């Protein structure tokens, strides 16, 4: 990761990235911030409070 | 024209005795680590 100039190792993202389980890209998982970040829904109750 | 070039230092000012000013990488200041790490690069020869 480019931090000001300067390159440097991301091991979180690494380990993220690499995890592609013999796939072609890096694995989804829902509770956790991997290499497609988090996405949390709102619950379907949004749609009469609003 | 190269930087680290200068063999020859004399000693140091007593007093500041030039004006200064600078433009700075604040991109770089920002993105350096916080603690410097020297080694036997920057020591003084152990023997004659």
């Amino acid at each position: 990761k480019n931090n000001n100039g300067l390159f440097e190792i991301d091991t979180q993202l690494s380990n993220s990235v690499a995890t592609n389980n013999g796939g072609l890209a890096p694995s989804y998982t829902e509770n956790r911030v991997d290499a497609w970040g988090k996405v949390e829904f709102a619950d379907n109750s949004v749609l009469q409070a609003r | 024209n190269t930087p680290l070039s200068a063999n020859f230092v004399n000693e140091n000012s007593y007093a500041p005795n030039s004006l200064f000013a600078a433009i700075l990488n604040e991109d770089l200041l920002t993105g350096l680590s916080d603690k410097i790490f020297y080694g036997k690069e920057n020591e003084f020869a152990e023997n004659e």
